[PDB]
């Protein structure tokens, strides 16, 4: 890497807007990027905070370039020493998090009843077809009645020989309507366990609790030495969110948005005219929580220039009536890219079931025509 | 501690100055935050002397030792920090209005999955079921009687019930020209009925998170 | 404070003045609080509840019973 | 493959489709006539499935109570240059969409979009007393100032969202305090409303004056089986 | 069947009465309107807080 | 009364107070006397009661 002044090309919508009034005011222009990528704070050394002007806002301020056409916020700092033109574009802090993808639950059939109740359920089935066949056999068989209780609690048509006693007729009836109420448990059961079954909830907002009382198993920083870093060492109350962003707070708004992708970073905090972009190109990332630092963009220029007045009169006039629209829906809205549903964990429960009974029946007919053989 | 190249204590701190009969240690926390607040309204200087004879308070041999021992006497006109009030601490010392509430309380950890109790398999009134009793000696009523006109005793009774619950049970369907649909309206308030008691208890199901109230010691 | 120092009362009004406007609750919210502070989960009761599973058997125990007892009635006769 | 193997059993100790029509009837409601096949090891296996059927169609039912659960979903505009908009006379067109005339959005519009002003001038001289808000149920979209459409969603009885957020407005703009040409009022001022957005400025003053009920809602709606 | 079942369990499941006002954080109280007659005890320390 | 519940966290944590004149010389005594008896053994038994 040269790491010398390599010649690049540029384009998008800061230099579609400089071209713009490059034509409208008579400019002659020459780019040039920022020796290193940092959008510009305050830094203190050797007792000097005025002193470092870290970034591109110390490049415009020395007087290397006179104007900083860039996606530089409009604060309070800035806004001091440099003079900004009218915001070409409102926006606000937000936070964006990857997408959960909603994978679902119950990775067996039978979650919904605890081991006990199936082998409650199981004898059940066996006494009270045992007492059938008894007080059928009292006159006031065996495979008749075990083929009935069986048949009534499956929901089978297989049910056959029906009681004929009163006392075993009244008992079969109970026992179906105990069918019906087991059946319609499992089932509402079930439905209450899938519809309280979804993802933990996003972030939405600053005021969530999850970032309120910071944690290590969330990692949710910004980019450094940009105005989110002034705007939360200005705040009091976001005290605790600070040192935790300082932390973990990365280099650049690119190298960001690839730890949220990559699962490393857990929630980037940055400006949503740039994020809504990102979430909307990249179908990984979605942005939630609401704009808390509602500002705007600026073309800053030096204090004593005298390009501000029709600086700011040409964004009014052409960006924001009839070229803010073709702009923003070219570059920035142009580029566009449930419940869960049991697939294999409801299935897999149950076809082992099916295929565990087909060998069991495999066997049971050998055995059967075995028996049958003598 | 502070920093190498801190040096003063960084913001959101002061300058604990632990001494004894030197380092630089920063103090901060809430009562730390309430001393800052403090001085700023009332408009004094402090001077953080974190103690190390001891604990918050203790009587030895009539001598007080920790922050309660310093207080007393003259060495330091202040004890803020984690200070409880009783008859003794307040009877030698002058203490002021309580900023945070204690106590001795009860923790308990919270009964996880509310199980639903023995009654839950009923989401209809009892008057829902008592009339749903009553409609079907009606209905079998009607059933045996339009036969009789155009056998069947109690079969109308069995066959009744058994449409009301899951339909796969054996039952003899008394054949006519009007009786089946009798039948056939039973049957679609048996779909409906059935329908409706699976789905109240979908919203029964869902329990929430029950925790033992004592109460209170 | 010491027994009858002077501060005792611009201290009191000073703490009395922050419970009405911040103290517990900005202060107490940036160091004493933690995730779950309110929290209220609904959960999906798992259906062992033993209690449901007794009430059930229950009434099917005496719907047993009941049977028993008519079968004796008729084989009385 | 259950009833191939069901019916190999039978064959071992008639039914020849009879077993596929058996199988499908039970995993659906059991109510459907069919022949039983007798056997002493092939009810096993119609019992094996049964239970599958039961177990299937509660897991079945059970999804559809979760997928019933919907929400309030809000016509997405592109933001005034959708096609909706521009070009309306392309699909069919939405509910005529109107504003107040003769007064500032009017004059953009039509300097801007002379092609949407032809067609949206179907009703909306001057004033109309923005009575479109209450009488937002036979035209679609209502065209005026951000700053006031915000303020009378969030007021209004119930609510209605607006097709609008950090973009999707067309020429956004502020609201400044005219001070005279340069007047030196100008730098003070411009610092101070500047330190304002960093600590309270809209978060405290614009929820006390410009809060309605429900500001923010996203509400779990019964979905009714229409659902044509 | 099944479709009206798990309509009539979505519609059971919420279905329930208006949440309470939890705190004096809530929107209702926030943004009063003549619906809503809340009050206090005249000349007590709530009128002073 | 089974008719009414409270909802709501408390926002103006404060207690109660025997209110007495400045020059009051019964301040020492009465604070002692609700710190030792009242709030030892004696506030389960008035409160439980
Ligand atoms: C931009 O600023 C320049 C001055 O820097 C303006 O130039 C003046 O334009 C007016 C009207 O054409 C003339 O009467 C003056 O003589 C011009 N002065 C100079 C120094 O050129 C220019 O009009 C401004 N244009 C915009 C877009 O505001
Ligand atoms: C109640 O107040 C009286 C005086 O107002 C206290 O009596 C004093 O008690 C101490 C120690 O017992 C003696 O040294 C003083 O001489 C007493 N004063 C007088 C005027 O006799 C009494 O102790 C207080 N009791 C409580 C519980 O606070
Ligand atoms: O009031 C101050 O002295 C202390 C007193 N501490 C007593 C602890 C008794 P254990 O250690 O829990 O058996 C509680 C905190 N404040
Ligand atoms: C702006 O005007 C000057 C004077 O006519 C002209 O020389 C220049 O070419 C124009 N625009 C530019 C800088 O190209």
């Amino acid at each position: 890497s040269p790491r010398h002044t390599v010649p690049q090309c540029c384009y998008g919508f800061c230099i579609d807007l400089l071209i713009k009034l490059a034509r409208t005011m008579n400019f002659t222009y020459e780019v040039h990027l920022v020796a290193d990528g940092k959008f510009g704070t305050q830094e203190r050394v050797n007792n000097s905070n005025k002193k470092e002007w870290n970034g591109m806002m110390g490049e415009l301020l020395s007087g290397q370039a006179d104007m900083i056409v860039a996606p530089l916020t409009i604060n309070n700092e800035r806004a001091q020493y440099i003079e900004f033109s009218k915001p070409f574009k409102y926006q606000g802090l937000t936070i964006l998090v990857k997408k959960e993808i909603p994978r679902s639950t119950l990775d067996s059939f039978m979650q919904p009843f605890q081991s006990t109740l199936w082998l409650l359920v199981g004898l059940s089935v066996h006494v009270v077809a045992v007492m059938l066949y008894l007080l059928d056999r009292f006159s006031p068989t065996l495979s008749s009645a075990m083929w009935f209780s069986w048949g009534v609690l499956l929901n089978s048509g297989i049910g056959e020989g029906a009681p004929r006693s009163f006392s075993a007729r009244i008992l079969g009836m109970v026992w179906a309507g105990f069918a019906m109420i087991i059946v319609a448990s499992y089932t509402a059961n079930l439905a209450a366990f899938l519809v309280l079954d979804r993802p933990e909830e996003r972030i939405t907002g600053i005021n969530d609790p999850r970032l309120r009382n910071p944690s290590d198993k969330f990692i949710y920083a910004t980019v450094k030495q940009s105005s989110v870093d002034i705007y939360f060492r200005r705040q009091v109350e976001l005290s605790t969110m600070y040192r935790h962003m300082e932390k973990h707070n990365y280099e650049s708004a690119a190298e960001a948005i690839q730890a949220v992708r990559d699962n490393k970073l857990h929630a980037f905090i940055w400006d949503s005219a740039v994020l809504e972009f990102e979430a909307s190109q990249k179908c990984d990332l979605v942005t939630t929580g609401e704009l808390f630092f509602r500002s705007g963009f600026g073309i800053g220029m030096r204090k004593d220039s005298p390009w501000k007045q029709n600086v700011s009169l040409s964004i009014l006039k052409s960006h924001e009536n009839g070229f803010m629209e073709d702009l923003d829906k070219t570059w920035v809205r142009y580029q566009e890219c449930a419940p869960a549903t049991l697939t294999f964990e409801n299935m897999a429960g149950v076809f082992m079931l099916v295929a565990g009974g087909i060998v069991a029946g495999i066997f049971l007919i050998f055995i059967e025509i075995a028996y049958k053989r003598h | 501690p502070a920093d190498p190249i801190s040096g003063t204590c960084i913001r959101d701190s002061v300058p604990c100055r632990s001494q004894l009969n030197p380092e630089k240690r920063c103090c901060k926390g809430f009562c730390i935050d309430i001393l800052k607040r403090l001085a700023h309204t009332i408009g004094f200087s402090y001077d953080l002397y974190l103690v190390t004879n001891g604990k918050h308070g203790k009587k030895i041999d009539g001598v007080w030792n920790g922050m309660i021992g310093e207080v007393f006497y003259q060495r330091a006109d202040m004890a803020i920090g984690s200070l409880t009030i009783n008859e003794e601490r307040s009877e030698i010392v002058d203490f002021s209005v309580p900023f945070v509430e204690t106590g001795i309380s009860v923790m308990v950890a919270r009964s996880n999955g509310t199980v639903s109790p023995s009654a839950f398999l009923e989401p209809y009134s009892p008057a829902v079921w008592v009339m749903m009793f009553v409609m079907c000696l009606t209905v079998v009523a009607v059933t045996v009687f339009i036969f009789e006109y155009l056998f069947t005793i109690g079969k109308s009774i069995w066959l009744l019930w058994a449409l009301v619950f899951n339909n796969s049970v054996p039952v003899e369907n008394p054949r006519g020209t009007t009786s089946k649909i009798m039948v056939l309206v039973w049957a679609f308030f048996a779909v409906i009925f059935l329908a409706s008691y699976t789905a109240n208890l979908a919203a029964f199901m869902i329990q929430e998170e029950y925790v033992d109230t004592v109460s209170g010691l | 404070l010491h027994k009858g120092s002077r501060w005792k009362r611009p201290i009191d009004l000073a703490l009395l003045q922050f419970l009405g406007d911040d103290e517990i609750e900005m202060l107490e919210r940036l160091w004493l609080s933690g995730i779950c502070h309110n929290d209220k989960i609904e959960v999906m009761s798992s259906k062992l509840d033993i209690d449901n599973m007794a009430g059930v058997f229950y009434m099917l125990l005496v719907a047993m019973g009941l049977s028993l007892l008519v079968f004796a009635w008729e084989h009385l006769v | 493959t259950v009833v191939a193997v069901t019916v190999f059993i039978f064959e071992y100790l008639f039914t020849i489709g009879k077993s596929i029509w058996l199988l499908w009837a039970l995993v659906f409601n059991n109510s459907v006539p069919v022949e039983n096949p007798r056997g002493t090891t092939s009810k096993i296996m119609v019992l094996v499935w049964a239970f599958f059927a039961v177990i299937f169609l509660a897991s079945y039912t059970a999804n559809l109570a979760a997928f019933m659960i919907q929400e309030e979903y809000v016509d997405t505009v592109s933001g005034l240059s959708d096609r909706k908009f521009q070009r309306p006379q392309e699909q069919y067109p939405p509910l005529k969409f109107g504003t107040v005339p003769n007064g500032s959005t009017e004059k953009n519009i039509r300097s801007n979009y002379p092609d949407m002003h032809s067609y949206m001038v179907r009703y909306n001289p001057r004033v109309e007393e923005a009575l479109t808000q209450l009488k937002a149920g036979k035209l679609d979209a209502f065209i005026y100032d951000a700053a006031v459409l915000n303020y009378m969603a969030r007021k209004d009885e119930g609510c209605k969202l607006v097709t609008i957020g950090s973009g999707k407005v067309f020429a956004t703009t502020g609201y400044g305090i005219a001070l005279h040409k340069g007047s030196r009022w100008k730098r003070p001022i411009d610092l101070a409303l500047l330190q304002f957005l960093g600590d309270d400025e809209i978060e405290m003053l614009e929820r006390l004056w410009l809060s309605g009920i429900c500001h923010n809602d996203k509400i779990e709606v019964m979905s009714s089986k229409l659902d044509i």
